[PDB]
Order: C-alpha cells, then structure tokens, then sequence
C-alpha cells in the first residue's frame, strides 16, 4: 500500500454527475470517450441485472487500457468482487485451461452473509438446578430448570436454561469460576478455561486461565462475511477439518487444484439460492478483469462462448493492444484482435486513442506528484519531448532516477540538466533497435 | 480368490544395500531437515553458545565426588 | 433480490414454440422465425421423449448468430428437469487428467438417468411426550416411549435402544413434527408444531409453526432415487468415489466397472428394479474435438446406452482439428454420415425487430417506435448481438439522464460509445502501426 | 439408578417444556455438587525485597521474587540448621 | 491452519476477534466427507455393486536367510499405522 | 584450504566500483570499464536502495563478454546480504511441477524479505523433581545456578510434560504464552557416563540468571517462504523439497494481508529486493505477457534482465 | 487340453540348427535355409555363452518377412532359461512412468544376471499331531519311512498358528524363515517319502533390475509387478553395481551376461540411440541384438536420412547380420514345416500351388492360408487339404497387392486418398 | 547415535528348541568395543538429497509419508 506502483494514481474514471468525462481528474488525463464507456459500464455492473456482458478495451500499448480497468475497479470499491487475471494463466500443470477460467468466473461472483451472533459470555458463579416440589414418578428428585450465574467486568446476569444442558455442562467439566460462553441460535456450553483471578504467580498452565470477559453478558453483534463461489466451491472440493481418513491423505498429500464437477457448482447454486432466498445472503456479482486476452488460445476462446452465455457469468472486461494478428492454437488464422469473430460478435469494444503532448505532459505531472517528486517545468518540458518520441512509458520511468541523481547532486528538484543525464545513461527501445540494426553482426542469433 | 504370489529372491540381495556401521560415516551431521520442528533459533544462538559443555568443566564434574543428598523439604 | 441466475444471452428462450403437429407459431415461448429449424428440433424432441432409439446424432448448422444454441436451449427447456440434458463446450474434452475418449463417455454416460422407485413404510407425526431412562453409570439398557399424534391418530410406542439413539442424537423434544422410516431408522425433523417454554433463557427467536400431519400414523410413501450412470460409475470405481463426483479426480474409469455396471443396469431394466432416462449431450462448438475424439464418437453412438447426441457448428469447409484434411463443418465424413443436420437460415428484418422486442421485454426496458426502428437498421447492418447489447446501453444511458423511455438520442449515444467489430477493424486499419502485431 | 429425561406437552395454546428425574440422591448430588464459589488466592510478597512474589524455594516453602533474595533465604536456611540442628 | 477458507479457525472465545469474523452460514455450506457420506447413503446402499472379478493378496517376498530386522520392523510399522489408522476408516465400511 | 567457494568467472568482482557521486572509477572493486553502464547500474541500486518505487524494471543489453552479468554481480556485491537477490536462469522457469506463470510469481516472491521480530517470555532451568500424583495435579521443580523454584501443572500441562518424557536432570525451556515444552539439554553428573549416547542427547551447563527470561528471535523470510508453509500442513518440508506446486491465489492474499497487518503492528518489516533473470529471450511470450503485469503490482520487486540478442 | 501357450508364429522354432562347427543345416530345430545369417547368429550365440566381452551389438537387417525374428527366437531358443534373454519393441521404451533413459536402462540391467548359491534346510512331511499349549508347543511329522516329534519354538508356533494346519495336512517348512506353505492333504498329494530335514542347495538369478527395485525403497519389491518404479537413483545403482563387484571378487555370486533383443530398434528416437551408444560401453552392459526392415529413412525425432533410421555413430558400433529373401525350395520346406506345426496335411499339388502363391504374395500370407484351407477342408468333411480349398480361401481373404487393386478401382468411395 | 541391530540368535542357544524360525549368528570374534578410523567420500547431490525429505519419524504423517 505505501509503495507505489504503476497505475497508483488512478483513484477512479473522472466523471461528472452527468456522465461527461472531466478533462483531468481522479487520477486520469484524456480518454474522454472511453471513460464514459466505462462509466456505463460501472453502471451496468452496479444494475447487477445482466450476466455474461463483455467489454473488450482495444487500442495501442500504453493508452490506459489496464488504468481504465483498474480505474472501473475503484468506481465499483472492494463490496463489489475485482478478479484480476493475464491471458497466460490459464496455462497450468495441475487443470485445463477451460477449468481455470470457470474457477476465476466463479471467483469473479461475491456473496454477502449477513447473520446475527448471539452469546452470553461470563464467569459461572452459581450452578444451582430449579427441583420441582412434585417430583415425577412420585420417587427421586426431578428439575426443570438450571440456573447458570454469569459475572462480567460490569454485570451479573443469571439466566434459567433448560434441563438438557446438565449434559453439555458435566460433558464441558464447567465448574464455578470458569468462564464459559453460551449461544442462543445453538444452545451449547463451551468452556472458555478458567477465570484469571483463580491463578497463582506459580501456576505453569498455559491455556488454562484467561481473563475476565469485558463488557456485557449478553453480547450481539451482526457479522457481515464476504465470500465467493469460488471459495465454496474449494472448500467443498477438498474439504479441511475431517477426522476420517480421507481427510488425512488430503492433509498428507500435496494440494492439487482438481476440475470441479458441474454437479458440486448446482448444488453450490442451489445453496446460494436458498440463502438468497432466506434473506441471509446477498449476491454481489463482480467483474473478471482478463488482461492479455490475446494470450488465450482457440480452446479457451471457443470456451469463453459458451461461459458468456450462461446466466450466472459475471461482466467480463478484456484488453488487447494486438493488431491483425494469428491465433494461437490455430495455423494462419488472422483476426483483428488476435481474437476469433465468433468472441468479437460477443463483446462491445471500447476504443482507447493515443495521448497529445499535453496530454502526456500532464500524466507526467500526475505520476511525479504521486511519486513525491517535485519537478521544474523546463524540465517537465523536456521530459514531454522526450515522450513525444520515445513513448509515455518511458518517461514516466525516466522521473525517479532522475530525482535520485538530483538528490546525489544535493538538490530538492528535478532540473533539465538531471533529466538530460538520465536520458543519456538510459536507451528507449527505439534507440537500442537503432543500436541493434547497426551492429547485428556483432549480436547473437 | 486366488494365493499371493510368492516372489523368491537370493537372501544375500536384502543387504545389497546395507554398510556396516564400521565403514560408514555419521551422516546426521549433516541432517539440516530433521532439525525443523524440534530445534529453535533459542537453543542455536543465544544458548548453546554460552552453556556448551567445555572438557575441565566436564572432568571437574566426574572427578569431583556425589554431590550432597537434596534436604527435605521444611515448612517455613 | 437478485438470485444466482441473472438475465444472460438466452434468458428470454422457454422452449420451442411449437404446437401440437410440431407447426412452429412465429413468435412463442422467446422463439422467433427459424421455423424449419424449429421444426426439426421438435421432431427430435419428440424423438429425444419416446427414448427408445439410441445413439442420435444431429447437427444444426449454419451462420453465426441464426440461433443455433438458442434452438439447444429451447429444447433443453421442453424437455425439462426429468430429462438429463449435458451441455459441454468441444473444449472441454481436453482434460490433463483423463484422455478424450475417457471425458466423452463421462459425458455420454452423464447423459443417461437410471431411476429406482421403491416403497417404504413411513411414519409422520407430531410428538406428543418422549420419556429415555438410562442408566445413572456404567453401560445398560436405555428403555424409552414415544407419543406421536395426527389430527385423527395418536400411537404411544415402545422404543429400542438404536431407536433411542438416533433420537437422543436428533434431540427430538415435544411438539417437533418428525418423519421416522422404520427399516433404516432415519429421523428427519420437519418444524415445530408450538413453541418451547417461554421461560427458559439463550433459546433465540421462535421460528413459524408447522401443521400437525394429518390421516394415518404410519403410511406408505414412493420413494424416488435418481442417479445418471457416470454417478454409478464414479461410485463404484474407487472407494473415495464418491468425494470424486465433486471433486472430479476420477482419473480412468477402468472398462471392467462400466461393463459390468452396464449389465447390472440391464438386469435391473428386465427385473424391472430400475427404469432407464435417456437424455441429450450438446456439445457446442462442435468443430473444437480433434480426429480422435470424432472417431470415438462414431463407435461410441453405437451402444445401447448411448444418449442423443445434440452438436452445433458455423464453420464450413475447414481443416479437421488433428489433421490437414478440409471437411464440412470441420468434421470428418464418416461422421458426417451418422448424423441428421439441420440448417438454420439467417434472419429478416422483422425478425430481428420481434427478437429485440422480446429482449427488451426480457430486459425490462422500454423502448420508443422509432428506437425499434433504429436499433433493427443496427442490427440487420452490423450484428444481432451488438444491437442486443445495445439495448442494455441504451437503457442505462437513458435511465442517466432521468429519462423513462429509451429514445434514438440515446441508441446514437451507446452506438458511438460502443464499438462493433467493422468499425474497430477499420480504425485499427487507421492506426495499423500502432497496433503490435501486423 | 437411572436418570430419567422427560419431555411434556403442557397448556401455557401449548407449550414444550423438558424435565430431568434423578432416581436417587446420590445421582443428584453428583451431577450437581453444588459447589461453593473458589477463593481468591493471597498475592504473596517476597520477605527480602517486597516485590510481589514470582518463585518459591522448594526446601523452604518460601516464596521469593529475586536471586538475591533466594541466597538470603538459603543463607538463613543455613544458618537455621546450624543453630537448631 | 484453515487459511484462506469460509470456515474460520478454531477461535478461543468472544474476546477473539477471528470469533465475530466467520458466520455458521458459511460453515453450513461447507460439508466434510463424512457429511457428504451421511448424505449419500441410500445412494451407497442402492448404488454401489461392481466387485472385482479376482481378489489376490499383495506379492510376498520370501528369501531362505533374509536379515532378521526386515520383517519385525514391517510388522512394526504396519501395527503402528494400522493402530492410527483403522478408527479413522470406519466410515467407509458400507463402500468396502 | 579450499573452501567451497573457489575462483569463478566473476570472483574477481566485489561492486561496482563507484564513489559517492556514482561516478565510475578506472578500475575499482574488480571493474574495469563500463563507465557509462556501471553508472546507471549505481543508479538502479540506489534505486534498489530506497525501495519506494515498485517493479521497476532494467535491461543489461550487448554483445557477449561486454560486462553484462559482470555488472549484475557487481550490483549483487554491493548491495548488502540483508536484501534479497534472486538470480535465475531464463530455462529454469520451465518446471515440470508448475506452470511457468507460477514460476515467475515464485521468483517474484522469492526476493522480496520479511524480517520479523517476535519477544516471547520463556521459563528456563534444569529439573529437579516431577512428581505426579493419581496425571490428574503435579509439582515441577526447576532450577539455575542462582535460584530454584516449584510450580503447580495442569492437566494439559502433565499431559505435555509425559508426553515429551521429561526427567530429572534435562535442561528445558517452556514458552508461557503457548505452553511448549522444548528440551535443550541434560546436565552432567557422576551417574550420567554413558558410553553409547543417542543420536539427539546432549550435555549442557545448567542455565544461570533467572528462571524467567524474554526470548528474543530476528530473521529474515521472503513472501514465497510464508507462502510454502501456509500451502499445506507440512509445507515447510517443501522449502527443502521444492514440491511446492501452485500455490492459491487466495493463500497468497491472505499472506499479504497478514505481512501488512504485522508491518502496522510492528512485528516485521520488508525488504524489497532485486530479481536478476540472465538470457531471458529465453522466456517464452507467455511468460513476457505475465512479467507485464507481475511488475504492476506493488509487491514486485526490481526485475534486472540480461540478453545478448540482437 | 487348450494351455496358454497355443500355436504361434514362431512356435515351431527350436534353434537355430547348427552343428559343432557353427555350418547351419538346411532343414533343422525348424528353420530352414538363410545359412550366412544363421551363421552369424551362431557365432554371436558364442560370443554370448562366451561371456567375457561386455556391450557388443548385433543387428539384423533385411527386407520384411525374410526370418529376422525368426534368428532373434532361435537365437533365445539356443540360450538356456539360465541366460537372460529380454525381448522388448522399440515402442515398449516410451512410457509416462519414466524416460527413454531410465527405460533402457531397465532394459539393459534386466539382461544381466546375478547367480547366487545358497543352503537351506526344507522340512516336507506330513503332519500328524500339532499341540500348543499356553508358548510352548509339540509338532508330530511323518513321512512314509520315519517319524518325529518337534520341539516348537515362539516364532514357528506364531508361524503354525497364522497358517492354520491341521492333522493330515502335506506342509513344507522352511527352517529359517517358518515358511509354511500347505502343498495338500494325505489320507490329494502323497505323504513325502525320505528323511525329513534335508538340506537343499537353492540357486536363483536375480537380474540387476530386480535388485535395484527390491533395494529402491521398504517393500520396493512391488515395483517389480506392478511398474511404479519410477527415475531410480543412480546412487543406488551405482551401490548395487559396486556391491555386484564386491560379490564377484569374493566369490559369493557369479555374473551371466544375457541378450536384450530390441526388435523394430527404427521406432527408437536420437535421444534413445545416443543414450545406447554409450551405454554399450559400460562393462556390465549386455549383448544388444537389434532387427529393422528400414532402407535409408528419416531418424525419429531428426530430419536426418540414414541406412536404417539409425544414425551413423551407432552404426559404427554394430555388426550387420543381412538376411536374403527366400527361394522356391526353402518356401515349401518352411511351408511343410509350418503344416507340420499345425498338424495339417496337403497335397503335393498344393503345396506348389502354395510355393507359388507365397513367391507372388508373400510367405506370411501363404503361412496364413494354411489354417484357412484347413478350415475349409474341415468344413466339407475332409481330411487332406486340395488345390481348391487353396484356392477358395485365397478367393476368400485377398493379400496387400489385390486389396490395393480393388481399393484404387474405387479410391473415390474411399476416406482421406492421397 | 545409539542405533541398535539385532542381527539374529547366538549358535549356542541354536539347539533351544528343535523348531524355532530363527536366524543364528556367531559369536563376534573380536573385541566387545571396536574402533575404526575411515574415511568416506560424499558428494554434495548426496547431502542435498539426505535433506530433501526427512527420514524416520513416529508421526502419522511421516508414517504415510
Ligand atoms: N489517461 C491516463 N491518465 C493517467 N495515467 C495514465 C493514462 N493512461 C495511462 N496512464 C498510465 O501510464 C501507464 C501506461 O500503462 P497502460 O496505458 O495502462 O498500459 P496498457 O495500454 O497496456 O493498458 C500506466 O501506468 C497508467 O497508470
Ligand atoms: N430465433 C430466435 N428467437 C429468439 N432469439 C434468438 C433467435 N435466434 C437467436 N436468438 C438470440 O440471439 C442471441 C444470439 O444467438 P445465438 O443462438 O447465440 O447464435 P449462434 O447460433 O451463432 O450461437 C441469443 O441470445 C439468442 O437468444
Ligand atoms: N568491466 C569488467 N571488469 C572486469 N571483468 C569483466 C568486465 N566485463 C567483463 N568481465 C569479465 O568477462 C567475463 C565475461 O563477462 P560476463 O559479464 O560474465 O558475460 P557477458 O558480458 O558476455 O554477458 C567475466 O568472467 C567477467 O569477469
Ligand atoms: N528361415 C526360416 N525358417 C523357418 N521359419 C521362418 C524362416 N524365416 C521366416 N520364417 C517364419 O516366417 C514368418 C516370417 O516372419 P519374420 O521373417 O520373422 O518377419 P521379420 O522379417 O519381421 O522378422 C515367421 O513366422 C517365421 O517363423
Ligand atoms: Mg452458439
Ligand atoms: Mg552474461
Ligand atoms: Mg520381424
């Protein structure tokens, strides 16, 4: 977080109230068009009525497709699910390509479980049953109740629970001065060890004694937990905490990511209906970020048809800054995006342009601003020449040596003379492909 | 339900393997994977290097005689 | 609230659309035009019901967006749950775990229900007083009785000792109406017919009451049990079997335990245990599988056990996957021969406007006449998907600017926001340098 | 001996309530000893120095809170065994 | 140990702040093997009948001196293993 | 004698021989030349150095024996021990156990450190007495050369104490917090001469100060090493091994999470470090298409390439 | 009664039919006529029962179906069950268990042997009266010619109990190990004759494979029957190889050297062939006997033509057995002694019917019409097989040239022509 | 490193009973203690291989291991 990395600028797409994008704000410069693309996509998303939309950003490299999505990730926030992913990915040892992008679609899918957690929390201070002056079968001693006394820091409360509990206390050895808790929605004892004020400096229990509860007796509070379909479905698959000895050879066993069966998802679908259903879970679909789709071959292409036809498919984003390009996968198969038609039928593209010098200047501005970095406008000037050759990357990349020399050289700022020393010990690729050329006989291969 | 088979071998093949303690080296000098889970950084560092056993302390202990018999205990 | 299921590309499609005679209406259950298509589909659907022939192939065929896979959905639709319908993408079959052969008899084989139907001895009730007495220490003889009441009925019964058990571990108290199944002892309790005492503590919210159970105590009910072959397979090829049919890992199934399961299944069918529900393997983007994976499928229809076999493709004369050999719909002849195909032809104009009309109304959206107009030049020029896609566009565009009615002002806006694939080819061709490669 | 669990259908239009029947005392009294609330421990303070007490000398039952303190009481040890012998 | 799970570890009590983290919601949706089990039983019963056509114990080794170690130390190892692990293969006793 | 470590291609080299301006020298600290490339190379390290900027990545280009892996090893000299530097081949990203994707993100992970620094309060002594009257409440009496004193057990406590088989005259340690009964050594009398010893016995002086002590550990770990022991239950088995697979998602943010949690709590620090891939057209164009966006992230180290290709 | 072992098409080779001075008949142990390569094969038979030159490789080369597997069988036929002699494809050594190294490593030690000698007491009787009493215990046997009570110890009385034996039972008992097996019941094998306790000299041939397998790991033994051996160590191997050594210098175990047969060796890839080149090398390396049909054909896995799809390195290496095709005279003597094999009697007439057709065709395929016209014979209650039940089966059945006629006059209704 | 091996039986008490399943070893000829100064080569593959997986140990897992 207190590092700063490429896009920590971007603190979200720079629209107005009316969805006209400002010229210079939240972190981006320029890209008027596709910002207000993408601010109806983030509407689209936030409608959470449509599953399966595609957008793909399609431009040059270094025009803010990946700025943009991670820009449409901050409009959304961290409720909303963000699953970032590159095309090269979907290429593992362990699953098939197709299974690695169901498992980051089911990752891309949230759930929101609210519930309610009651407990009474205290130090046992009285165990005393209720007997009934009539005792059943007219032999013996019968009780209807049990009186279970708890001590906090700031309360007693004494509570008449049913006779069944004996059992859970005798089974728990609750005894008085332990702290216990009770929960309502199970109606169990659990001992927590034994209170601190029973302990003795030479005592060598570890576990054992622990310290009064704070605050009330009764204690409830509402425990908002964000999952995904993914992570159920995991832990459905391979589950942790059995005794049996299945359980142990998973444990034993080195973890291996396994092909999900359609008939694990539908039951996690069914279960994820009835809580929606019950009201105990909210569904939060999120979006699949897929950066460097022209990485996938025709298999995972052929896939993604069908994955975006499903109804339960979250708004999946591409990026691709390829031309007429070949599938991969396939012999001499050119499509515009290195993507099949059949995929670009399937998606809206949203086209990102390349950067004026002013522009360029500004985004300049911004990252020195971002990285701490306070520089002159001569030297602003130049390293926006130096952009308008060369590419914006390059210059963006030029601002930290640059204020490091200066800071050697025992100045505050970035003056034209740093930027022109840094310029000379660091090559573009331009230069270093001019370099190449000149002396390939001397090179390698 | 058919019998096991019965696989017959030369008894001098089961100790192909096996080297007399005679003519091998200690290889537990050398067992950095057996330390983890039952040595702590306590015990290498700050330990051992100032309570490592030296040949007079261990001669002055065999040497000298029984220590006394530990007293009774005594409420006081 | 919105469910796990959301409006997606097929969403509007509740079945075919036809009617008695297989006739198609022109606008029925999401369906529009495709009439012959339509047609087709019926007739195997019919054929698909009467499941008596096995190992039936067709192939609907033709240009992107006519409605291939939305002709799969209808009839998935109209066949309905009772009827297994496997939909899998042809790239599916490639699998790092089992070979192609092993993934589409797995999908085969999960094509195809086996059902038994037996009857059971049933009791439901709502339990008037349960009375355990165990011994204070030391193992003996817990002895029991158990009061269960109907509206017309009320039985007091003696209780064995597995019997108390299974109650003492379902904590069955009074006024829990439970469902005892006297062969194998399950007790599964249905609600609360009243609430406990109110003055006990840590007891949470009361829930809602539940009806005490009517008629007879004990009753006879049909049970139902449904599993498809590949579930019996994965079961009884290894012990963990069945954690294998959720976490996949089921390997090869070894072709001793299918032919064997395959004649039980069989014995079954003649003894009449068990009844067999053939059902539908689509596989989509068909042209995906490989040589191999073809030659399997033609063998593979020719078993007994063999469901229908649904394929859809737009590709025309194309190198076989595997291979250097050009073939219709990039599959090989001798498959080509075992199937049926059905052509779909591509849409008119007002086809396409009845179609937007029904994704809107899927949609919720609201749309003005001269939008309609609009949208369907869009899509008769560019693509059918991009004017569906458009219609969401739009409709958030709209709702924007507090707008009610989606108008041709906000079509423009979205068209120029949204790109198609021409208008992209052609700015890509603009700025062809820029772009990485070619 | 056995203990008896009792669940009733009881007007409150009904309520469930549970009871417990113990055939004899001795059953009673031991699931239910009805024990008496624990005592607080005395904080034990050092003799020598005062600080709180964190140790105690096993052959004097003295309880001690430095090593200095612990040489003094074994000195004292000592010397009480000289003196009484 | 149950990191990255819907199932939260194993908290000491409500003055844990892992207590008020998870929800039995989550819990409920996952289910152990046992459960899953419990779950399949009438499948198990009803379902499960392939055996294999030939049933041999494994290949035994027998030399006419062998080292006298061998043997006691697999006997060994495999009343240990059996001793730890039997209890936890009861469950699948109606499968076998 | 000869050691382990002999005269080697690049064994003449100690840094990058720059003053304090990052002017090169003629000829210092075993470089000689590359005036113009070992400057910017002082530039990258003082890069390094501040670590503030996240994935930035430099190229070593030129033709074979100009200096490339000359400098690299320069840079690795003079930056520290304390800081990470991963120094990989381009082939050995190509596993037969793990994707190439996850190869990359474990070297990524590999060179960025995490010191921490945990204070426990532990009890030390050698035993006297255990006695145990009936594993239901005890005594323990432990000693040092300036004091002894005797503690009341618990069940948990005997449990653990039986189970470890403590006896007299063993010199152990005991963590309050968790209760861990760690066994150091066993002191030396009259009656203890074996002459055959086991293979984990050992005889130490009985401890001296007090019985109660803090315990204080420092080390360094990188983010791929918490990521192998939160992967299974014995992952840190795979830290030898190298069995380690793909590791989830999911466990490697929870990991960054919690690394974030103890640098807030000051229980650990990082260390950003430098990742060195030499012949890296080696990558496939996967792989480059992953280090485009691995370096995006802001736990990515600096990535410092190598290539002699034209 | 069928056995497994049914009629094949090498069945009727029994060796190679030399004399003392290696000059080959011409009719005998089955083969017939190629008297330079039997010749050949003879003195590489020698050179292997020789046993003191390590790692030389034969191969035989000619054209199809002119008898290179039929030399390869005679050859192991000639050989003893004692010699080792591992017969394997060239497909056979790609595996997804382990590398084409480590496979043809497996090859290799498989063909070389380790005899070792050994005494053991064997106890064989008849049981009479078996006592255990809470352990002490007594044990009665007998035999037809003496009989004897036992002392039993705690072992072979846990032994006794485990294998549940009875009275009247036939046992054998191994003294040493409690090795009981239970051979039948007497009152169905006959009770054992002589003494009771004999000492037995047993001998076994442990090949190099099979000590590095039982030696890999605890109960690696397995691996022997069910594959699973995976990459083994060459620590190991070069243990065992070490300890091998050790033995024969001491005299505890003698070395047989045997043949690793690797028939169609073209299948083999650049990486399998450079791997044998110096494997060859080693001392404890085999006798390599090699067969192909190739002309000068593509390398697997190169671009590279070469004599036999072997590269040149390798060739230099190998002595080249060539056979020739077969004449009219040695295709009706093979012809009669394949009838012979399958017990079925014909014609002159047909047998020059037969010659013919094999001389047009080819020899497997009149091998094949044999049983066919056999068939056919039997089918019309015959007992001597005629010209036209010749030429009905090759009516019946076409060979390689008719089928091709006929599919190119309808190459059209044919799938993927060329 | 207290490893202890029962390598069989003494032939004296070969004639305990007349039918033990038992492997009887002469007497050691030498002296009860036996010193022998050696020196053994190791490679550093060996070392990282004896460190690889580790060897014995009571648990459960190193069992199945
Ligand atoms: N419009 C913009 N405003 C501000 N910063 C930008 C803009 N476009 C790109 N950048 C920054 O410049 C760098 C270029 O990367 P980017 O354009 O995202 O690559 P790609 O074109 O492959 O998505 C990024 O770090 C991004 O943060
Ligand atoms: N005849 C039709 N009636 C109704 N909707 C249709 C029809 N044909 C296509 N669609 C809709 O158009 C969209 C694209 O058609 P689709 O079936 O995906 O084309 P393809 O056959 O190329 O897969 C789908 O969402 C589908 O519901
Ligand atoms: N500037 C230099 N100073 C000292 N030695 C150098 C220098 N440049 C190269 N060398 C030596 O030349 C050899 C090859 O150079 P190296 O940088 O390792 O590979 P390359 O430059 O071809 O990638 C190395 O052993 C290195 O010690
Ligand atoms: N010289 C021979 N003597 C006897 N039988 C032979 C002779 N040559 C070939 N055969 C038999 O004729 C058949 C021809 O096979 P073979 O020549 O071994 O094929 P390949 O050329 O592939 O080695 C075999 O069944 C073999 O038994
Ligand atoms: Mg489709
Ligand atoms: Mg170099
Ligand atoms: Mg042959």
């Amino acid at each position: 977080t207190q590092r700063i990395a490429s896009h920590s600028h971007v603190k979200g797409l720079g629209l107005d109230e009316s969805g006209l994008a400002k010229q210079a704000a939240s972190g981006l410069v320029g890209q008027e068009n596709a910002r207000e693309a993408c601010g109806v996509i983030v509407e689209l998303i936030k409608s959470k009525k449509m599953a399966g939309r595609a957008v793909l950003l399609a431009g040059p490299p270094g025009t803010g497709k990946t700025a943009l999505a991670l820009a449409i990730a901050q409009e959304l926030g961290s409720k909303v699910p963000f699953c970032p992913m590159v095309g090269s990915e979907v290429y593992s040892t362990e699953i098939k390509k197709t299974e690695v992008l169901m498992e980051n679609f089911r990752r891309a899918i949230g759930l929101r479980i609210k519930e309610t957690k009651e407990v009474y929390e205290g130090e046992v201070t009285e165990l005393t049953p209720c007997e009934t002056e009539n005792p059943m079968g007219g032999y013996g001693k019968t009780i209807s109740h049990v009186i279970i006394g708890l001590k906090t820091a700031k309360g007693t409360k004494q509570l008449k629970l049913d006779p069944s509990i004996f059992e859970s206390l005798q089974k728990e050895r609750v005894e008085a001065g332990d702290v216990i808790y009770i929960e309502a929605n199970s109606g169990a004892v659990k001992r927590q060890g034994r209170c601190d004020t029973y302990a003795t400096e030479f005592d060598l229990e570890a576990e054992e004694y622990v310290p009064l509860p704070k605050g009330d007796v009764h204690k409830k509070k509402e425990i908002i937990q964000d999952v995904t379909l993914h992570d159920l479905d995991v832990a459905n698959a391979r589950p942790q905490g059995g005794q049996d000895i299945l359980s142990m050879m998973g444990q034993l066993m080195k973890p291996k990511k396994t092909e999900i069966t359609d008939k694990l998802r539908g039951e996690i679908n069914k279960v994820v209906n009835k809580y929606i259903d019950q009201g105990i879970a909210e569904l939060v679909p999120g979006v699949l970020f897929v950066d460097e789709v022209h990485m996938l071959d025709i298999e995972c292409f052929t896939y993604l048809h069908r994955a975006l036809e499903s109804s339960i498919a979250p708004i999946v984003i591409f990026a691709s800054n390829r031309g007429n390009c070949v599938i991969r996968g396939t012999e001499d198969i050119t499509s515009p995006h290195g993507i099949p038609l059949d995929l670009l039928d399937r998606v809206m593209i949203i086209r990102t342009m390349l950067y004026t010098p002013q522009e360029m200047k500004q985004i300049i501005k911004i990252r020195a601003q971002t990285e701490g970095i306070n520089i002159s406008e001569e030297a602003l000037n130049h390293l926006g020449e130096i952009g308008t050759k060369t590419t914006l990357r390059y210059s963006v990349q030029l601002l930290t040596p640059a204020n490091l020399l200066a800071k050697i050289n025992g100045k505050d700022s970035i003056e034209k003379e740093h930027v022109e020393e840094i310029s000379e010990l660091f090559y573009d690729a331009k230069s270093s492909a001019k370099i190449l050329a000149d002396q390939q006989d001397k090179y390698m291969k | 339900i058919t019998p096991g088979i019965c696989f017959s071998t030369a008894s001098l093949v089961l100790r192909a393997t096996d080297v007399h303690p005679l003519q091998r080296i200690d290889m537990g000098r050398f067992d950095l994977i057996g330390l983890e889970g039952r040595v702590s950084r306590y015990e290498a560092d700050t330990f051992l290097p100032r309570h490592r056993l030296s040949r007079r302390v261990l001669l002055e202990v065999a040497t000298a005689p029984d220590p006394p018999p530990r007293p009774k205990p005594v409420k006081m | 609230v919105t469910r796990i299921e959301r409006i997606g590309a097929h969403s509007h499609i509740r079945g075919l659309g036809l009617d008695d005679a297989l006739e198609p209406r022109q606008a029925s259950q999401g369906m529009v035009g495709q009439l012959a298509a339509r047609r087709a589909a019926g007739v195997v659907l019919e054929m698909i019901r009467e499941g008596k022939i096995a190992g039936r192939a067709v192939l609907i065929a033709g240009q992107p967006g006519t409605g291939k896979t939305a002709i799969a959905m209808g009839m998935a639709q109209a066949l309905g749950p009772d009827t297994p319908f496997t939909a899998i993408a042809g790239s599916e079959i490639f699998s790092l775990e089992m070979s192609k052969t092993e993934a589409l008899t797995q999908a085969f084989r999960r094509s195809i229900g086996v059902r038994i139907k037996e009857e059971t001895e049933i009791i439901e009730g709502e339990v008037v007083e349960i009375q355990i007495d165990r011994p204070a220490t030391g193992t003996g003889s817990k002895v029991g009785k158990l009061t269960l009441k109907t509206t017309e009925m009320e039985t007091i019964y003696d209780l064995g000792t597995k019997m108390i058990e299974s109650l003492t571990k379902d904590k069955v108290q009074a006024g829990d109406v439970i469902t005892i199944d006297k062969a194998t002892g399950k007790i599964s309790k249905l609600g609360r017919s009243f609430t406990r005492a109110r003055d006990y503590d840590a007891m949470g919210s009361q829930t809602k009451f539940v009806q005490c159970p009517d008629g007879e105590l004990q009753k006879r009910k049909e049970v139902v049990h449904t599993v498809s072959l590949h579930e019996i397979d994965v079961i009884n090829s290894r012990t963990q079997g069945f954690l294998a049919l959720f976490s996949g890992d089921t390997g090869e199934i070894k072709s001793e335990v299918r032919e064997q399961i395959n004649a039980k299944v069989a014995e079954w069918r003649e003894e009449g245990k068990a009844e067999i529900i053939p059902g539908v393997l689509f596989i989509d983007e068909v042209h995906m599988l490989d040589i191999e994976s073809f030659s399997f499928l033609n063998r593979a229809l020719e078993s007994d056990m063999a469901p229908v076999l649904i394929m859809a493709t737009n590709r025309g004369i194309t190198r076989i996957r595997g291979t250097s050999y050009q073939s219709p719909h990039g599959i090989p002849i001798d498959l080509l021969d075992r199937l049926l195909i059905v052509s779909t032809t591509p849409y008119s104009e007002k086809d396409t406007k009845q179609i937007l009309r029904i994704r809107c109304e899927e949609e919720d959206v609201e749309m003005s006449e001269d939008a309609y107009t609009v949208l369907t030049r869009i899509g008769l020029e560019t693509s059918l998907r991009y004017a569906i896609q458009l219609i969401t566009a739009a409709s958030l565009v709209c709702r924007k600017r507090k707008g009610t009615e989606v108008q041709v002002d906000d079509i423009k806006r979205v068209y120029s926001l949204f790109l198609d694939e021409s208008r992209s080819t052609q700015y890509m061709k603009e700025y062809q340098d820029a772009f990485l490669f070619n | 001996p056995i203990i008896t669990y009792h669940s009733v259908t009881v007007p409150l239009a009904r309520c469930s309530r549970t009871f417990i029947t113990f055939s004899d005392d001795a059953t009673f009294e031991e699931w239910f000893p009805q024990g008496r609330p624990p005592k607080v421990p005395v904080r034990e303070v050092c003799p020598v120095t005062h600080r709180p007490a964190l140790y105690r000398d096993p052959v004097t039952d003295i309880p001690y809170a430095t090593a200095r303190a612990f040489k003094i009481i074994r000195e004292a040890y000592k010397k009480y065994i000289t003196a009484h012998g | 140990q149950p990191v990255a799970s819907p199932i939260g570890p194993r908290s000491p009590g409500p003055s844990h702040p892992t207590f008020w983290t998870y929800t039995e919601a989550a819990h409920r949706a996952v289910l152990f093997p046992q459960q899953r089990l419990d779950q399949l039983s009438e499948i198990i019963e009803r379902f499960i009948f392939v055996m294999p056509p030939v049933e041999a114990p494994p290949p035994s080794l027998h030399a006419c001196h062998p080292p006298p170690w061998l043997a006691p130390r697999q006997a060994a190892f495999q009343e240990q293993l059996a001793s730890e692990l039997w209890p936890r293969a009861r469950p699948l006793h109606r499968i076998v």
